[PDB]
């Protein structure tokens, strides 16, 4: 589609809105130019959503509890406030772990303070202190507690920090207060930042004065992989076959001790830049640990990433890197041979959260597919800066897209496949457009690493080429 | 590694030796994990009566609730009206969750908007959000009605919905006569079902309060039906079918069946079907109003009796044999229509199925949970089947409801070993199924974790889950089922008896061990 | 021993130590049993490709057939006519078995008489049995029609039904005008479906052959529907429902749905509903006749085309999406009625469900069996779902049928790994599910023993059974289901996807082993 | 009801029939008089069924294959003829066994020659010979074969005896030809007799010149218990607790070697007189083995039987007998205390085959129930002689009852419970009369012995007192 045609589609879609919304939405829709390095010249992001337009975004509690803290397996995370938030978020995100649930691991459980009127009127700090003692009695193997604030906590003037400090000392336990009330910020994004600051302030420095950990020159941490469908395990295996020692995973399958050990590593490997850049910057500043961004979606990016990581270490790691690449070469080449001819030339539109809308492009290209439109719920301009070179010229970019916009863009562009979330899936299937969930992996995965690529290709093919998509039109009309 | 001709997803990929070794090295190197013998000791302790006693002393901690919050129910209610957009005044995170929760149960689009109150509104209120939100939603999504509820932020700060909507009209953001019914829906009061009642009563008041002078009870020759919070498509369908077979004029007030089941034909339909504004405006002219789920329709009942002057009958949910019979007899009395031959025959087909399957059902013990009306109907039908509903859990139940269920349990000898629990959650229920083990659980998808836990103690302690209720996320298309009426009772009966026979087949499948009882005919 | 408060039936009583020791002593003392290691060796051998090759060389031995004999199907056909007694001329043992077989599938009474030919009639023929039998049956059971078939004794000795019935009327045992249609139904030709065809054609000829002069094709503006051998009540009901929704006048010829589903209301009804004698007499005046199950309606087709001069359309059974579409389009053409909005919407709801569940169905491998039309409709739907029907068995299939199914397989890439077998039994199928293991079997209750055998090799070798077909004796009320039309396809789809998800939950239920993939949402 | 009312009931029912059927049926219907010892003075039996009247009876193949031979677990039984008979009878009868099905035991399998037109026209003996070789190849652990003739075999002049002799010698295997064609006799009964003669002629004498079995004074066989739901196991346990050695079970859970060992025992214990009196008389004449009837239904009969049996042995068995009685006394007394008050006075009508119509009466009386009517499909007058003393005065007796008669009797007598078979069950449930299957035990049991009595009592209670029975009338009519 020409740049002029894409620009005209944007203006046409914007015609529906009242003036104030029109002027704002115009700023969040753009036609890509890969030459641009400063993305603010073309698009704005990380602004409030316009009321009434059916944003896809969530809140800061989703960003903190659902994303960052919830996956940590050996802690108990309290959804503090009324009953809804913890229930809707219970076991929705496939942040996989190994443990004995209800005994030493607690990830798919919903712990809550279930606020009632009296707790709203008179405060919930007394109930919080009693809840903590109930948790200690009934879940003795927990290794710490987080308190994930829902909307009312800060609105009623509760002091969860005082409760965490007093109870934590009393019980000799790490109790972490998190002020992730959903009214804060504009999206999930501020919940990441809040959550990162809470890790910094309450957990990360615990072993600052301890010298007992035995280090090696090859110690790393995986920062920002939430182990969706096992993604982090299919990443870890490669790093360790390359000769590295993965001390920590933040936070998929993560434990509190791994977090505390992370300041002992030599290099922080950041997959999700959006959600974990904050703590990675902190660790560079305080501990002198360098950090680097990587990408394990598809063979081209995984190979590039392995080589870049290995180059930070000695010749021995570089040699093992080449051995890993040679081992997996026939595997991923067989995947390409089988699936690329079935997918070559097909066009995809993506809409995801803060990373994947750029990160998965190389894997689609490894199967001959073209990403014709992409966007993010809650990314910042530094994310867009990283996206412009990854997308082709004259492709469509959309920040915090509205339900109306996404539907109208799809009707014009007519992609072969859409990759987005659960709130979008069932809309586009009705329209006869193959759809893949690119948050949950549609209950499949992993998609990271060489083993994940196989799964990714199989899944894109099964859906795009399924016999169901030829059957939507009745033969009589 | 992967073999291209037989690719493995997470299960069973991570059972490969290399993965298993990697995960052992992670655990031993860095997780500082409790020793396995201590994990096993604590697990065993959590199955005991001693632990159960501590568990049932909780006052501050809830674990694994069996309820949700009010605005979920207000959104469901609003979806049942023609060309109506649900609108939740407050914080947008909430709407993402309500939409996703229903998307996963129905496998359908769920449309709802927020007005995206942020920290700025937290302290000066959400009036501007309302103004711009209403205008934006109307223009963009073209509803014919916007039904407004609230998130807890908006409740805590005290935003006056009435005033805010009135000011939005005064200042021109939405037309004066454009319908914007509203309800305050605090998540810290009651549950999702209370949000449904609050929303419905707000819509009813909007269309009828100021226009009562020309209304005459019985003048339209119909019966209003208010379904309550209902997540089985077959429940809306069976009620409409039975009334139609009887020749009874009716108005189903809140009817989301079409919008929760649009066809995949190449177009997305944001709206479909629903109760019309003309039907709500005319509802006071009905003969009477029947509440299908009276234990969560108490605010609605007060309005209908106090304002419409309808003498709402005292009917239980139409579940099982006796309560379907009572429903049909009361409809016959109000309408003057006799119960037709077709329904009499359908009733006798249910009774035949009860006679056919009674030997396998007799004495079977169940744990169960859900919403108050659903749970009491399930208990009533289990007693009719000669089953024992031993553990009856309603997290969102109340004292008055508990007295009514305890009275039902007294009217049958099959009630003697049963206890009713209110305010208790699924961590409570987990203890009960260890210490007083039943044959099966009847519940929603969250029960799978209890089955998991019971199996871990041993195969002989496993309590299988039978999925009836809401939400059901781990099976497909069960939302198309029926639980009400004789049709629902037939489906429930079939599911229960075949669950029992499936389990018996599993236990008798062992060659030269238990297969002496692996009968072809049962 | 027994404890009075928890009485044990066979399972698990015989697992008590004293019974286990008793059984060990019986075996060791008196049974001269092969050593366990030899039993294990032989079992393992029976799972191999070497054994499969020997098994497939059988010419004389049948083991665990997947078919029954003609008169069974004649009896089911006869039950579909108003106040009609099925009457089987021959040996009474056959009738006891026919009645019992149906009793166990439908959980209903099944009325049928014999004329109790014994060793006297074996040489001299059954003429006297016919005269007294017809008289006795008419007086005692008061049918309006007696529909006569045969057992194999009568066929081998050559009893002339036509002559015997005519002599019964000549000598006054039954009135001349009393309808006694008949068919020869030899168990050594074809199968139970052939008996249905033969009976139906005998009834059609009785009422129409000698009265053709006044008949005009199309003069009654209806379409005749001939269902064939059909043991799901929902299949009769869905066809009627769809035709009625289209405004198509129709006559269902052989309609046993009422007599196979009488209410339990305090009275036994030997007869209920059924095709009327007037409907059969008038049937040549229809526009046309549609055969639902054409691969067992070949004799009937020749009669309808040759005598009634209907141009019977070439339609597959209406199973799955494409064949249901083709059925409705042809009924529209013949009747002149457009396909209504209701049915278009229902089709799109099936397609929606296919889009929703495709990821879990894709690539799943099935073994399946049953009667020819049913099996080919299942095959076609499995291909539409993106599934692989790897082992397709039709014991009663023929070479022309097999070519037709091979052509359906060749039209889809999902058919590439599939083979169609005719003349093979469930002991042949057992070998196939060991040597080329599928994910599931779709079949009748006899499949339970294959599942058992596969589990004995190991859990990882187990092939679960999904019960669809006839007979189903080990679950209750499955006979109420639907397999035809969009409704039947929705039921089948739901059953298949949820069988997959149930199995995956079983395999992921292991705490700290496989439960990383025990997802709440699927 | 009184005697006069029962007599008038019979005459009223008989008015429906043509004269020939009326005259015959009158002879098969009677009002019991317990002062009569020669039952032929009151009822006739074992006659042909009248055509067209819906008898409940089966045929001689059911009596031979289904009843006698089928249960023998380590032999392969061929249903020889067309496909129907073996299919309808596959796994219908719950004659339980221990074995590895398809490997060393074969009870629930259907082996057939599946006759087609060429086999009818030209004979099946060549097919049968080839079938036997295929059996030997695919089922090498079978311990012998039987050939169960269906209707066509004798009608076409086949010679299965010649095939069985020739193939049996060639393979050194027991091959038993059974001429149980369904046209023979009048019911299942003649199939029992045919089957008994076949055991005599082809199996029972095999060890006549072998003295290796080490016999004891306490050796018995259980004759005529088909182990329905495990009934023979719950009988055997008692006999062996009494100090007896149960060498054989005929034929539930039975093996060919136990049959062959039976002529070595000291006493034959006959449960089912009807089906196995023939071979019991044979063994008395040829080997000098005495036989006796017993009854293990309910505690009163079981206790009487154990004492009668133990009296044939020495003081040591008599002492063990009293020990068994003392052990089980509190168990059965606890059953009676629980269930008899729930059942006392309830009235039952029975209709069963050849034994149970009289055999179960004591068990019903142990629960305070009254048997107000009974009858048999295929009993002979020796069975009715044993019935008249067991039934009360003025109760109704029916031989080879028609469907019409049974329905009309039940409508007038209005029993609280009916005990009959599968072809009857669903009729009476519609009428609102509790029904128990008294062949298959409704997929429950065992009913024999002390353990069986607890299950029997639970079963009669569950059904008779079920809530469903008060729900048949709609409250509006
Ligand atoms: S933004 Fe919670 S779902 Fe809401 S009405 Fe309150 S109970 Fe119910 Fe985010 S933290 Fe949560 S999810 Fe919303 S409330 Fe705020
Ligand atoms: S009395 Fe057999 S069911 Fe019949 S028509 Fe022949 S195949 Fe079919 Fe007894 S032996 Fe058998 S069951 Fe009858 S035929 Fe005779
Ligand atoms: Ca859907
Ligand atoms: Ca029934």
């Amino acid at each position: 589609m020409s740049r002029e045609e894409v620009e005209s589609l944007i203006q046409e879609v914007l015609e529906v809105y009242p003036e104030k919304a029109r002027k704002d939405r115009n700023k969040h829709l753009a036609v890509n130019d890969p030459a641009v390095t400063q993305s603010k010249k073309c698009i704005i992001s990380n602004k409030k959503s316009q009321p009434g337009l059916m944003t896809i975004r969530g809140c800061a509690y989703a960003g903190s509890k659902g994303v960052v803290w919830g996956p940590i397996k050996d802690m108990i995370h309290i959804s503090h406030g009324p009953v809804g938030c913890g229930q809707y978020s219970r076991a929705g995100r496939r942040n996989y772990y190994i443990g004995t649930t209800g005994v030493n691991a607690f990830v798919t459980m919903n712990f809550t303070s279930d606020f009632q009127e009296k707790d709203i009127v008179f405060g919930g700090d007394k109930k919080l202190a009693k809840l903590i003692d109930e948790v200690e009695t009934l879940f003795p193997l927990n290794k710490g507690i987080s308190v994930q604030s829902e909307c009312p906590i800060g609105l009623i003037g509760d002091d969860i920090e005082s409760v965490s400090k007093v109870k934590g000392a009393e019980l000799s336990k790490t109790i972490v207060p998190v002020r992730c009330e959903g009214f804060r910020g504009v999206s999930q994004s501020l919940g990441h930042h809040i959550a990162n600051d809470a890790v910094r302030d309450w957990v990360l420095g615990k072993r600052d004065e301890d010298t007992t950990f035995a280090s090696t020159p090859y110690d790393v941490a995986i920062i920002g992989d939430y182990n969706i469908g096992g993604d982090a395990w299919s990443s870890r295996i490669l790093l360790e076959e390359m000769g590295l020692r993965c001390v920590a995973q933040w936070s998929g399958d993560g434990s509190i001790s791994e977090i505390e050990l992370t300041p002992k590593v030599k290099l922080n490997l950041v997959h999700c830049y959006r959600s974990m850049n904050y703590i990675s910057r902190h660790m560079e500043e305080k501990y002198g640990i360098p950090w680097m961004e990587y990408n394990f979606f598809g063979p081209t990016k995984t190979i590039e990433s392995l080589r870049a990581i290995a180059a930070k270490f000695d010749e021995s790691i570089q040699k093992k890197c080449e051995e890993v690449i040679a081992k997996y070469k026939p595997e991923w080449e067989a995947v390409v041979a089988k699936y690329r001819p079935r997918l070559e030339g097909k066009r995809v539109m993506l809409y995801i959260g803060g990373l994947r809308p750029r990160h998965v492009i190389g894997a689609y290209e490894d199967l001959g597919m073209e990403v014709v439109g992409t966007g993010y719920e809650f990314a910042h301009n530094d994310d867009y800066d990283r996206t412009m070179k990854e997308m082709g010229d004259s492709t469509l970019l959309y920040d915090d897209v509205t339900g109306y916009e996404f539907e109208e863009f799809v009707k014009r562009i007519k992609p072969d496949l859409i990759g987005s979330g659960i709130k979008e899936k069932f809309i586009f299937q009705k329209m006869g457009i193959p759809f893949r969930e690119m948050h949950s992996w549609d209950y499949s995965g992993p998609y990271h690493g060489f083993d994940g690529f196989a799964i990714f290709a199989r899944d894109m093919d099964m859906t795009l080429n399924n016999p169901c998509w030829k059957k939507l039109q009745a033969p009589w009309e | 590694s992967q073999q291209v001709d037989k690719i493995k997803a997470s299960y069973p990929l991570f059972l490969d030796q290399d993965y298993k070794d990697m995960l052992a090295k992670k655990r031993d190197g860095f997780e500082e994990k409790y020793p396995q013998d201590k994990i096993d000791e604590v697990f065993q302790w959590t199955t005991t009566k001693e632990y159960q006693e501590l568990n049932f002393q909780r006052e501050a901690l809830t674990v694994n609730p069996a309820k949700a919050c009010q605005p979920l129910g207000a959104v469901l209610c609003a979806l049942g009206f023609e060309k109506t957009m649900p609108y939740v005044h407050g914080s947008q995170g909430c709407v993402a969750y309500f939409r996703s929760y229903f998307n996963r149960h129905f496998r359908e689009p769920v449309s709802c908007v927020s007005d995206s109150m942020t920290e700025d509104a937290a302290v000066f209120g959400g009036q501007q959000n309302m103004k711009d939100g209403l205008q934006n939603c109307k223009a963009t999504y073209k509803p014919d009605m916007i039904a407004v509820s609230t998130t807890c932020m908006a409740e805590v700060i005290g935003d006056d919905l009435n005033a805010f909507i009135n000011n939005s009209k005064k200042e021109g953001f939405i037309p004066d006569e454009f319908p914007v019914p509203f309800a305050h829906t605090p998540s810290f009061v009651g549950s999702h079902v209370t949000g449904w009642d609050n929303m419905f009563e707000g819509i009813a008041r909007y269309f009828t309060l100021k226009s009562m002078d020309d209304k005459v009870v019985g003048s339209n020759k119909k019966i209003n039906i208010v379904p309550g919070f209902e997540t089985y498509l077959g429940n809306f369908r069976v009620i409409k079918r039975m009334l139609s077979e009887m020749g009874v004029g009716y108005s189903l007030l809140s009817d989301p069946e079409e919008v929760l089941d649009t066809p995949a034909d190449g177009q997305f339909r944001m709206y479909a079907g629903g109760t019309t504004q003309e039907e709500m405006k005319d509802a006071p002219n009905a003969l009477n109003t029947v509440l299908l789920q009276p234990w969560h329709l108490e605010k609605t009942k007060k309005f209908v009796e106090g304002t419409w002057k309808h003498e709402v009958p005292k009917l239980n949910i139409p579940m099982g044999l006796d309560w379907t019979d009572e429903f049909l007899m009361k409809v016959s009395e109000i309408s003057g229509q006799p119960i037709p031959a077709s329904l009499t025959k359908e009733r006798g087909r249910l009774v035949d199925m009860m006679t056919d399957s009674h030997t396998w059902l007799h004495g079977k013990r169940f744990a169960l949970w859900g919403d108050p009306d659903f749970v009491m109907g399930l208990v009533k039908f289990l007693l009719e089947l000669g089953c024992e509903p031993v553990h009856i859990l309603c997290h969102n139940g109340n004292k008055r409801w508990k007295k009514a269920v305890d009275a039902i349990l007294a009217a049958s000898p099959y009630g003697k070993n049963a206890t009713v629990y209110i305010g208790k959650d699924l961590w409570h229920l987990r203890s009960l199924v260890f210490t007083d083990k039943p044959d099966f659980m009847i519940g929603n998808s969250y029960g799978k974790f209890i089955q998991r836990d019971t199996l871990h103690k041993g195969k002989e302690f496993e309590v299988p889950l039978i999925r009836i209720g809401f939400p059901i996320f781990d099976r497909h298309h069960l939302h198309r089922s029926t639980t009400l009426g004789y049709e629902g009772a037939m489906q429930i009966l079939t599911t229960l008896v075949n669950s029992i026979l499936e389990r018996l087949d599993e236990e008798t499948r062992g060659m030269q061990a238990t297969d002496y009882n692996h009968d072809l005919v049962r």
